[PDB]
Formats: C-alpha cells, structure tokens, sequence
C-alpha cells in the first residue's frame, strides 16, 4: 500500500540536496516525492534553503538553479552525480522506509515518450509551470519551472533523467538584504508518463 | 602563471555553471579580488582553475566588463570577463507627440523623425530599430528606414499628394529590434501600434 | 475503493457552507473533495453562488472570501468552527456515504510538512494558484487562490486546519446587476502531503 | 491495475486524430490519458502535429484548433463523431491493451457534476488551464486550453462530452517558414468528477 | 456547372472560432474550387469541394490586419467572385495619446470647453468598438465638469459648467478612465486595467 509512493521525505533533519556547485557541503532540502497514479507519476517537488549562500538569492533580480536527478537503469539514484545526495525510498509514515527498492524502474519517465538524442522529438521532453514564493510582506512571488525528462545522458551509468529548474527575472528583488530569512518554494506539481514496471 | 593578463568572456543570462573561461598556472586558485565585486556573479574552481557562472544572473545592461584579481598557490594575475550582449530588452518610442505633415504634391520629403531607445548594447542589431507599418500604409507610400547613427526611424514619403482630396495619410507602426528578441522576452513581446499623424500642407 | 475519497457530495441540494462572515445562514455550496494518491491529498474545491449578496459579489471589482475548514485529532470537520457545515464522507455514488469515518486523519494535513505556530517554517504553509469565473459573455476572469494549511489554530479543539481564499481585482466587473446569475467559480485543485493514518 | 487507465497510448506508430476539419485524412497524434483517482479523473492531453497544414500553425500569431471526443452511453469512444479516430482502451505497456472495456463509463464526465443543457448551471461546464510550445530557440509560448465537459450532445446517440479547444495570440509567430518542424504542446492535466461505475 | 450568381458577398466576424460557417456559393447545372484569393495570405478559409460551405481555418481572422478577402472560386462537373467582409469585434483598448495634460479655467466663466483629449483606438472607424467612453475615475465628485465624445475625431471634450473665484486656488484636478462605448470583447476583458489618466485644472 506505500509502495506506490518514492520520496525523500518531510523536513529532513540534515540537508539532502545540493543544487549550487559552488557550495562546499549540501545546502539545501530537496523534498520530492512521486506517485503512480495509473499510467501516469505526479511529482510534487520543492526547496528549502539551509546555507546562506542559498538564501542570499532572494535579494537579486535574475536568479537560476537546477536540481539534476540520474537514475540507473533500475530508477535508483545516482548520489555521485545529482543534486540530491540521498537515495530516494518509499514512505513510512512521515519517513523514509529503509529498505531495498525492487519497483523503482516504474517511477522513472519513459523512454518512449521522453527519448534520450532524438532531435526531431526534442520538444516532447520539456514542461514548464510556476511555483511562488511567500515574501516577508505576504505577496506571492511567481517563479518559472522547466522541467526536462529523459533528453540527455552525459554518463554511461545513467538511464533517466529529470532537471527541474527555478528561475526568476524580474525587475525588483522579492526581499532586501535585512529581510531576507530563507527561500522556500512553493510545492509544483507535474506529471509524467512513466516507465513500465 | 601562464599570462598576466587572461581574457574570456560570458553571455548575459546565461545559465548556472556555464564554463566562462578557464585560468592556467605552472596548483590552488583563488579569487584574490574582484570588480565591482558585486553582484557574486562568478565562482572559482580551487582545484582545476575553471570559472563559472553561478545562480545570481548575470547582466550586460548593469555591468559590462569584471576585472578578477585571482592567485595561484601551491604572485597575482588579472582577469577581464567581458559580458556579451543578448536581446532582452524590448524597444521604447520615447516620443508621444508624433504628428508628421506632408508638402503638397512632393515626392522624396523626409516625413519625420521617430525616436527610439533600446538599452541594448549599442551599435549592435540588438539595439537597431526595425520599422514595420502596422497599418495605414497599405497602399504603398511612405517608407521608413532605420538610421544607425541614431537609431531612429526616418519616415519618408515617395508618393504624390493633392490637398483637396486630403488622403487619410496617417498611419500606425510598430518597433523591433533587427535581431531576434531573446527567449526571455518572446512570448511576452505586445507590438503596440504607435500612431503618427500625416497633415497635408495646405 | 470509495474509503479513498472524503467529499461534499456533488451537487448538494441545499446549501453547504457560509463563505462571508455577513451572511446569517448558509448562502452558498462548497464542493470539496479529497483523493488519496500515495502520500499526497488531492483536494478539488468550487464554490458554487446560492445567496444573492454572494451572487451579487460577481457586480464587483475587488471581491475576496475565504472559507475555512477545522478538523479535530480524528479529522472530523468541526462544523461549528468551519464554514462548511455538513460533515464530509466517503463516496457513495455521487452522494455522500452516509456512515461512521475512522481513517479521516489519513486526508488532514501534515503536521511535519506544515507545522502549528513556527515562525521559522512560516512559508512552507501556503499554496498558491489560480481558479477562473466563467462571465455571461464567455469571458474568464482568473481569481487568486491561496490555501494556508496548518499555521494558526484558533479554537483549542482544532488539530488540522485549511484556509481557502479566492481574491479577485479586476478593471471591469465581470457582470452587471441585470446579467449575473451565480458566482461559480471553475475547480481548483491542489496536493498536500497527508498526515499518517 | 492495468484497469484504471484508458488512454490513446504513446507515441502512437500513424496519426490518430483529425484535428483541423479541414485536412483530408488524420493529422496529429492526439496523446489522451484518463487515469481513476478516486472520485475524479485525471486527465493528460496533448497534441503532436503531423500534416503540414498542422504544422503551419507555428508561422501564424493568431491561431486556434479543437478536438472533441463524444462518447456514448456506455463510454465507448465516438470515432465517426469525434476528432479522435482510435478507440480508448486499457495499458499493455506503453501500447493500447487489446480486449473489450466494460467499465468505460466510470472514466465520463458526471452527468450530474456536468449537466447536458442546463443553462442555470451552464458556469459548471468550464475548465481553464495554460499548456506551452516550446520553439526552435527554446522560448515557451502560452497557449490557452479551454475544455467545455458535457454541455451539447448533438447526436442522439451522444451521452458524454470533451471539448479540448487550444488557442494563443501573440505578437510574434513562434516559428517561420524556415524554421518550423512540429507543433507540440506540453502536457496539460485537468480533473473531473467522474461518473458511477 | 452553372453559378447561381457572378458575384456572391458574405460576412463572418472577427476572432470566429475554427470551423465557423462562413458563407455557401450555390450552383446547379459539382466540385468547388478556391482558384485564388486576394490578398492570397494568411490561409483563412477553406472551402467544401463537396458542398460549397467556406468555413474559416484555425488561422483567426484578424480585421485589423486584413478588412475583406475576394475568393475566386470555379465550379466543375466560368469563375465566381465572392467578398468576404471581415466584421470587427471590439478586440483592442483605447489609448490616450497625449502624456502631459494640464486643463485652463478662466475666472467665472460657465458653458465654454475646458480641454480636448486625445484618444486612439484601432478598431473600425464610426463603430462604436471605436469611440470613447469616458467616466470619471475621481475628483469630479463637485459635479462641475463633463465629458463629451466628439465622434468626428473621437475625441474627450472636457467642459465646465461652473464658476470659479481665482483667489480660492479651489484644487479641480480630476482623473478619468477611457474606455470604448462598446463593452470589450470575451478576449480582451480581464486584460483591462484602467489606470487613471490625470488631468490638472488651472484657475485663470
């Protein structure tokens, strides 16, 4: 009965992800989770900042940052090349189930409808929508997400992909340096044909 | 080190981690000093020398050039990253009270003036105007041509006028720049129509 | 199959819920409904206008209501509090399932995801989006919704709490006096992560 | 499991749907997938272009395409009515399973939910969303979707409704001449209230 | 075949959906044919070689791109000329013109013109998707000026209708919101925002 969700978990204790390759140590909190529904995975995704560099984002104008998810050919995750350093698992209760994962294939995005090199159907491959962010005043801050499945695999080892990108370009900051606390993202929902069990 | 002076150069809005250049040395780097040293809009690789670009966007129309003052260790060398130009900023006809006026029976007059301002780099076909007729001239008339000394449009008539017959001469036009906009602003690009009026001379 | 869904029913009679604190009794239908998919809640809310004041709410340009929900430590609607005044059940048709509800904790929001009275966790409350008004002439107007999941409870009784205000600011009122009919507002759906069983 | 789907597969081998009435034969893939949630449905839509005129459609800034998909009393897809020419059916993979669907009708629109010919509750009928094209200089263009659920049925032998209309209007055509290779639009997911099994 | 008329003359309005009916050519004595169609572009209708029904295509027809098309159709088994007119659909927001308005009011005059205001919609001339409405968005509570619209040149006649005491230094500034006569269009409402455009009097 929970084997039909794959996350990382609620309010991890430590940071699990790291998106900024400048930041020494994981730097932020990379809550995704993902949930077969039917032929179909709705993936709910957002960041919580930890490091200062990470938070310090919300004082500029033009910010961008990616999180890269690699999967194996058995949908684990590759924890030497992506963003997210913890492997992903399924729930128990507010947790993540220690254990081994033998279905994770079925959650990744498929090949068919997301093809790895194939220019004529690069277009398949993306989806866009916005997440908010909550200011210091109570305004709603709109952020873009692109979305890019299974287009490009740099290293042999991986089979699947999935980059989630929030970006903002915008004429006035969301906060001033003094007001400034933590950049949390709106949850973002999307959804995705997944790959045969 | 191998230069004293090193030279690379960057796209503006480019995204995270896009490999700006590369500093060599005959080893530990490290960004001794910066210019203006704001935003922190690069990272240097300690290990292998590589600058890249980080999540704070950069910006051609806020800053054109960075000067980086960067030490190996196992003496100090100088960086100019210069920022190359992209098409995100839309055109503006700063004058509103556009109201030519047409000599009767002349043809090869200079109509009038429409000034434009684009905060592109300047001199590039990311700041040149382009003029279209958005309406108005669907009967082959007037003419108007970008002037790059200036960036502004010339609207010149070819065709002949009679003041009696007082031809409805007055048309809408819209402004882009030569080059593509940038991905950033398509989709959100409005061509306003920005009349002008055409008097006929008595 | 039907112990997955906790609704209003579609299409009740009579009204359901009091959306403005200036209405003496129920004045409109708040159709609410709540998926368990894995680890996430998909709620799906409208409300449809039964009250001419809030019909007559489409006459104007800057209109805002909020509906509020409050569920005890077994998830039961605390119907004395909340604006929706009939307890939700489970699916029977398209009626509510008349009928004892033991595993409604499962639906309420989590209280790890969205904590009680942290300010250091403030953000993370809130989901944005945005529902439509589909007007006479065929033309829709966007209204802002922002959903505050557990961040304030008021009542001692109140153990999970979901806030939902729909906000509209427009140049031309979406109808007249002699035009408007019902304030419908187009489905919204939204996810949260649900608090365990 | 495989029974809570009903979808047009992916990518399928030959255009499946005739979108524009014009064209002579089938002219874009139409990917449609309904997945149970529930008292809702899922469902995930988006177009491939396959003819030329269809394709034509990325030089233009004004345009707008529908497809409907009529279903009779039993959920059996429409295919001399409708735009789409291949019966739904259940997944085998990533292909259509092969058989009869008794259960068809659970996946409908709710008559009740969505009336036929009721103008008091006409606002009901609605849903609004934004899906994306994105270009050959990787630029994501809105694009409206409006999707009317049951409202007319024509036909006698029409009982369930889905009217999936994609319009944009911009100031530069996304694509010219030279430039244009197909007209994709990104996955769009709306719910419904879904009908009595 | 045998066209029922040599010139045929339909209409179908603006941003019509795709698919739209948009005239039929009838003949008796049959394939139809578009043999061509001025001005030839964008590909906006479409005609049934079967029945003769021109519909638009998916391209929106755009009146203020293209205000009529002249279909030459041939019927098989002689050419006939059709003029489709393009109805306009108030699809475009009026504009004021002039960015530095400052008004003039002589010392206790009454009934003379205040000012002229200049406004610009791109909608058909003479319609009423073309001249403006204009309301008082604040400042006029008074009740001393009015609006009139000058449809030869649609334009915002601002008169006054009261007498004013220079010493007062009485503030008459005011601010008006234009907006056509014609509601605006399915399209183009929820995209309105009448930001107030302002107007400064000046006492004589």
């Amino acid at each position: 009965d929970n084997i039909n969700t794959l996350w990382t978990g609620v309010n991890p204790t430590e940071a699990n992800c790291q998106i900024m390759n400048s930041s020494e140590s994981n730097d932020c909190k990379l809550i995704l989770t993902l949930v077969k529904t039917g032929a179909l995975v709705t993936a709910f995704v957002y960041v919580i900042g930890v490091s200062n560099n990470f938070n310090m984002l919300t004082t500029h104008r033009n910010i961008n940052f990616t999180a890269e998810l690699f999967f194996d050919s058995t949908g684990n995750l590759l924890t030497r090349l992506s963003s997210l350093k913890t492997p992903l698992n399924h729930k128990s209760g507010q947790n993540m189930a220690t254990g081994a994962i033998t279905n994770a294939k079925g959650f990744m995005p498929s090949t068919t409808a997301y093809p790895f090199n194939d220019n004529s159907r690069e277009k398949e491959n993306y989806i866009y929508g916005t997440c908010y962010y909550t200011a210091s005043d109570r305004t709603a801050f709109p952020i873009d997400i692109s979305v890019m499945l299974n287009r490009r695999a740099i290293n042999d080892e991986t089979s699947y992909c999935i980059r989630i990108t929030w970006s903002w370009n915008t004429g006035d900051a969301p906060e001033v340096q003094t007001s400034a606390t933590t950049l949390v993202t709106s949850p973002f929902t999307f959804y995705y044909i997944r790959e045969d069990d | 080190f191998t230069q004293d002076v090193f030279v690379g150069s960057v796209e503006e809005l480019s995204a995270a981690h896009t490999l700006v250049m590369k500093i060599n040395a005959t080893i530990s780097y490290r960004i001794v000093s910066l210019e203006p040293a704001y935003p922190p809009v690069f990272y240097l690789n300690k290990d292998t020398g590589e600058i890249y670009t980080t999540s704070v966007t950069l910006d051609r129309e806020e800053h054109s050039s960075y000067t980086l003052t960067v030490e190996a260790r196992d003496k100090q060398a100088q960086v100019q990253i210069r920022i190359l130009d992209v098409n995100d900023n839309i055109p503006v006809v700063e004058n509103k009270v556009l109201e030519g006026m047409v000599e009767e029976n002349q043809v090869n007059v200079e109509v009038t003036r429409i000034k434009v301002f684009d905060a592109d780099e300047i001199g590039s076909d990311n700041w040149l105007a382009n003029f279209t007729f958005a309406s108005g001239n669907e009967g082959g008339y007037f003419h108007i041509e970008t002037d790059a000394q200036t960036n502004e449009g010339i609207v010149t008539l070819i065709k002949e006028v009679d003041y009696e017959e007082m031809k409805n001469l007055d048309f809408s036009v819209i402004v882009a720049n030569k080059a593509a906009f940038h991905k950033s602003i398509r989709s959100k690009y409005k061509p306003t129509p920005i009349p002008i009026k055409v008097k006929v001379k008595n």
